[PDB]
RNA sequence: UUUUUUUUUUUU
RNA sequence: GUGAAAUUCUUGGAUUUAUGAAAGACGAACAACUGCGAAAGCAUUUGCCAAGGAUGUUUUCAUUAAUCAAGAACGAAAGUUGGGGGCUCGAAGACGAUCAGAUACCGUCCUAGUCUCAACCAUAAACGAUGCCGACCAGGGAUCGGCGGAUGUUGCUAGGACUCCGCCGGCACCUUAUGAGAAAUCAAAGUUUUUGGGUUCCGGGGGGAGUAUGGUCGCAAGGCUGAAACUUAAAGGAAUUGAC
């Protein structure tokens, strides 16, 4: 159910006689037997986990924390990454560009893995048949196949009904439209081609 | 004998899905099933185990790479950028 | 150039290719220079370096992988490391230091 | 500040384009602005914004303001549009410089700081240029 | 007529003729 | 409201390398709340003529960049932060019917100052020369560039920032480069056209104060 | 009819020459064909030289110079009168005007 | 460098 | 920003000023009647990999050569398929102007494209509108590469830079007719009714027409090959005078 491969990493526990086992989102280029260094003083190499305060501008990172210690929430999908834009030492905040293109300000103590997520280019391949989508979503959730609203009867969809197949009213709906009425293009600022 | 004029690997799909889609998927079909050079042991024995995972049959090293290729184009650019930044920090 | 010196050694001198033969030459003190490629595994490289240190023999890190080292030696197979028992007409031993 | 004859030096960036004239006075670092009068602040029609008379009026206003802030001498940084556009200063550059000289301010170093690309992005207008 | 535009017109006409050809087979 | 009524003036002080210490005056808004005049003035860069610094008009073709490292009282103490030729000087030097040679090198001083140096030179005609051009071959240009790079690297690596600027002031490095390269092709107008600071060491008040005298 | 032996340009023993952009209109024109002029003129015009010198803030100071390389296309050069139409015999003269 | 389109057939 | 304006951005700070960071293009000035390459084309430094002309040669083989149907390699720009990039500029498109109209010329914002990788496309006023090999054929000064000789300097390390005289090869230029040409012009477009050195391609008044059809290549755009019916007394080249 996840495009990106995962990496099992074994650490030595700081203060206990045992092994600390972790599961990281794999960055492209990492291999079995590689040494990973996590910390403020870790070197700037792909696969290392560093605080954003120690990552110079223009760096490509992945699995970026939103709150210090949350252990990573941003740019985790295959082939995705965030870009470090600038630092603000006055308030200790770093600016990042997310995969969607949005610019976000996070505390400079937030951690991030150097490099991009492995498995990029997955969505380029055409699937060519319904069976491939069936297999894809079987391990994700019951969200496939999808029945069009205009193919239903009125009782179960606002788009249902009619002697012809058609919506019959604007497919753009209100942001505050109640559940059951909020279908189609929700709160669309525009429609159609660019 | 030249079994197929131009279909090659996508000949398994017969006459389905359209010529454009068959040609488009030919690239992935060839790349994900081709062998790749292993930098750790110098052998052309790297094969895809699953999307993004590439294992070498000779030395046993497993790497995380592209979905259908061992190394994506952006991977080299990211490595170059990281190396430049690391050199700037270290100097 | 290192590649041309190695070709001269290949054509006119005595050499051994391979990890086992390299270790044998180091043990017997016959080898005079050990060339190790980049592709060589780190543990094997460390062991070869320790052997060369014990035997008081020079070690050179070839600017290439095992495939490149084999191509330079003129063979059709990968060479992880090699030992120069005697340079016939080359002067690698006298030039590298 | 100490002696009457002591010279306090500002920097006058004179941007002389063919559509407007800027006379911007700053400190030596350039991080502090003292006075910025443009040719378009002294005329009514858009076609006279780069006129020598407008440049002279702007320079006179700049000198009058600077004399109150205590600047006695000015370095000159004359620039054109630069980039991939024209490198020729606009008609107002010389009127501004002459007015500054005549307004009792002392003139220091004069430098052309037009941005010169070692090689630029494509210039506008297409490969056939502006056709008239 | 400029020879360039005459050639363009001829190419348009050829495309239209080929489309008419293919319509009827 | 007048914003210049709440601005204080400060005197810029050049390092001990230059003959003249008083560079000029710069102002900043007075401290109010969390806005500090000292932090406002920190790391400001001033471009000053070497002719002004040395009271010698023969050096008017050089521009020196002085950065503000610290503020004490009403004095902003600065230090060398790079140098550049002037546009008019460079345009006058560049001419047709002759060969232009340029080189650059990244070097580090004993003080851990990483800087990039850009040197320029031109081929020179002989007094009895008759042909209308003085063009050096590409191999000769490459050899001259190699000599320039070697000399610049040695000179920069064998000294600190203070002594390097001391060498820059009289243009000793260019003289040595010309002397070394004359064996390949006569050269004229050999100069260190530009110098920029890529990295600087961690700020040290003692190191800053060595080059600044007591102001009291 | 061919009216110029050089074909209006200065390409010999060469396949292609990269173009420049006209300093007036921006039209693309091969460099070997563009009309090139070099202007070296005092920054301060002779009229204002005296006033600027009187306002000089130093005991001695040499006024700088402005250097501009103008590259014109044929149309712009002719229109601006950088070059003029010459007679058949006169257009063979290559020496610059005195 | 604002704008400036058009002139029935033959013949002299 | 323009001839003048407007679309447009602007007290939520536009434009301008200083410092710094990122991204992708582009390699100015030097830069030329200069260089390299079969052509297309090729201009930041350094390293690696092969390749090449000319020069020098009292080195080697000994006719192994010239030009070329068929058949092949490369082949600007635009264009196609799919990734990566996407700063600038910018087909299409949308607005503002001008105008009798203005689907334009001018201005403003922009999609594809412009860059790179993999695979195609194979066409340009792809021009010197001028096939290749060889011989002869006037003069002159420059210039690039190599070589030979002479000579005097160098803030230099026998050499390099410059000076002078020559040879070979190359990009070109000026003068001239004893030459050619319809001339324009050409030192090769000469050595042609005093017609013959070898060899490839290719034209037969102007249109229809690079069209129809067939074949072949291409994903497509289109490329290559390529008519006829019919129509017509001119079309066209160089140069002269006038008019504009
Ligand atoms: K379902
Ligand atoms: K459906
Ligand atoms: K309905
Ligand atoms: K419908
Ligand atoms: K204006
Ligand atoms: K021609
Ligand atoms: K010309
Ligand atoms: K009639
Ligand atoms: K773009
Ligand atoms: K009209
Ligand atoms: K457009
Ligand atoms: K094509
Ligand atoms: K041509
Ligand atoms: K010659
Ligand atoms: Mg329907
Ligand atoms: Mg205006
Ligand atoms: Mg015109
Ligand atoms: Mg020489
Ligand atoms: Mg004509
Ligand atoms: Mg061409
Ligand atoms: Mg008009
Ligand atoms: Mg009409
Ligand atoms: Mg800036
Ligand atoms: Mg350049
Ligand atoms: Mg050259
Ligand atoms: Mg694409
Ligand atoms: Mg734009
Ligand atoms: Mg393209
Ligand atoms: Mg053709
Ligand atoms: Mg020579
Ligand atoms: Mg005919
Ligand atoms: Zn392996
Ligand atoms: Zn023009």
């Amino acid at each position: 159910g996840r495009g990106a491969p995962l990496a099992r990493v074994t650490f030595r526990h700081p203060f206990r006689y045992k092994h600390q086992k972790e599961l990281f989102v794999a960055a492209e280029g990492m291999y079995t037997g590689q040494f990973i260094y996590c910390g403020k003083k870790a070197n700037l190499m792909v696969g290392n986990v560093l605080a954003l305060r120690s990552i110079p501008e223009g760096a490509v990172v992945c699995n970026v924390e939103h709150k210090v210690g949350d252990r990573g929430v941003f740019a985790r999908c295959s082939g995705d990454y965030a870009i470090v834009i600038s630092h603000n030492p006055d308030n200790g905040t770093t600016r990042i560009k997310l995969p969607s293109g949005a610019k976000k300000i996070v505390p400079s103590g937030c951690r991030a893995m150097i490099g991009q997520v492995a498995g990029g280019g997955r969505t380029e391949k055409p699937m060519l048949k319904a069976g491939n989508a069936y297999h894809k979503y079987r391990v994700k959730r019951n969200c496939w196949p999808k029945v069009r609203g205009v193919a239903m009867n009125p009782v179960e969809h606002p788009h249902g009904g009619g002697n012809h197949q058609h919506i019959g009213h604007a497919s753009t709906v209100r942001r505050d439209a109640p559940p059951g009425q909020k279908v189609g293009l929700i709160a669309a600022r525009r429609t159609g081609r660019l | 004998t030249k079994r197929t004029k131009k279909a090659g690997i996508v000949g398994k799909y017969g006459t389905r899905y359209g010529a454009s889609l068959r040609k488009q998927i030919k690239k992935m079909e060839v790349s994900q099933h081709s062998k790749y050079f292993c930098e750790f042991c110098g052998k052309y024995a790297v094969k895809r185990k699953a999307v993004g995972i590439w294992g070498c049959k000779d030395c046993g090293k497993v790497k995380a790479g592209g979905a259908y290729t061992l190394n994506t184009a952006s991977a080299v650019t990211v490595r170059s950028t990281i190396r430049r930044l690391r050199e700037q920090t270290e100097s | 150039s290192i590649n041309n010196r190695l070709a001269l050694v290949m054509k006119s001198g005595k050499y051994s290719l391979g990890y086992k033969t390299v270790l044998k030459t180091l043990r017997s003190s016959k080898g005079k220079l050990i060339l190790i490629s980049n592709n060589c595994p780190p543990l094997r490289k460390s062991e070869i370096e320790y052997y060369a240190m014990l035997a008081k023999v020079g070690v050179h890190h070839f600017n290439g992988n095992n495939v490149d080292l084999g191509t330079a030696c003129g063979k059709y197979f990968r060479v992880s490391c090699l030992s120069i028992i005697d340079p016939g007409d080359s002067d690698i031993i006298k030039s590298l230091p | 500040a100490t002696r009457e004859g002591e010279l306090v030096f500002g920097v006058a960036h004179i941007f002389a384009s063919f559509n407007d004239t800027f006379i911007h006075v700053t400190d030596l670092s350039g991080r502090e602005t003292m006075v910025r009068i443009t040719g378009g602040m002294k005329v009514k029609a858009d076609r006279d914004e780069s006129s020598p008379y407008a440049a002279m009026l702007a320079a006179q206003d700049v000198s009058q303001r600077c004399k109150e802030l205590g600047i006695n001498a000015l370095h000159i940084k004359l620039r054109a549009t630069g980039g991939n556009k024209t490198k020729t200063p606009g008609p107002g550059a010389q009127s501004a410089l002459r007015a500054l000289a005549r307004s009792g301010m002392k003139i220091g170093r004069i430098e052309d700081v037009t941005p010169i690309p070692t090689d630029s992005t494509r210039r506008k207008g297409g490969r056939r240029g502006r056709r008239l | 007529m400029r020879a360039k535009w005459k050639k363009k017109r001829m190419r348009r006409l050829k495309r239209k003729r080929r489309k008419m050809r293919q319509r009827s087979k | 409201a007048d914003p210049y009524a709440k601005k204080d003036w400060y005197d810029i002080k050049a390092p001990s390398v230059f003959d003249i210490k008083n560079v000029g005056k710069t102002l900043v808004t007075r401290t109010q709340g969390t806005k500090i005049a000292s932090e406002g003035l920190k790391h400001r860069v001033f471009e000053v003529s070497l002719a002004d610094l040395q009271k010698d008009e023969d050096q008017s073709f050089r521009k020196i960049r002085l950065r503000a490292e610290d503020v004490q009282g009403k004095n902003v103490l600065t230090n060398f932060w790079g140098m550049d030729f002037t546009t008019d000087k460079l345009r006058s030097l560049v001419k047709k019917w002759q060969t232009l040679i340029e080189a650059h090198v990244d070097v580090k001083t004993t003080d851990s100052y990483t800087l990039r140096m850009f040197c320029i030179a031109f081929t020179k005609k002989r007094p009895n020369q008759q042909k209308r051009t003085c063009y050096a071959q590409s191999s000769q240009i490459r050899q001259i560039r190699r000599k320039m790079v070697e000399i610049m690297r040695n000179q920069a690596s064998s000294c600190d920032l203070k002594e390097l600027v001391a060498k820059f002031i009289p243009e000793s490095i260019g003289r040595e480069i010309e002397k070394a390269t004359s064996s390949i092709f006569p050269l004229q107008n050999v100069y260190i056209r530009k110098v920029k600071i890529l990295k600087a060491p961690k700020f040290d008040i003692g190191k800053l104060m060595e080059v600044h005298g007591d102001y009291s | 009819t061919f009216k110029r032996r050089n074909g209006g340009r200065n390409k010999h023993g060469r396949g292609h020459t990269k173009f420049i952009r006209c300093s007036n209109c921006g039209k693309c024109c091969p460099k070997d064909k563009a009309i090139k002029r070099f202007l070296v003129r005092n920054i301060v015009e002779q009229a204002a030289v005296r006033d600027v010198q009187e306002a000089c803030a130093f005991e001695t100071y040499t006024l700088p110079k402005l250097y501009l390389k103008m590259q014109y296309c044929v149309s712009c050069a002719i229109h601006s009168k950088v070059v003029r139409v010459r007679s058949v015999t006169d257009r063979r003269v290559r020496e610059p005007p005195q």
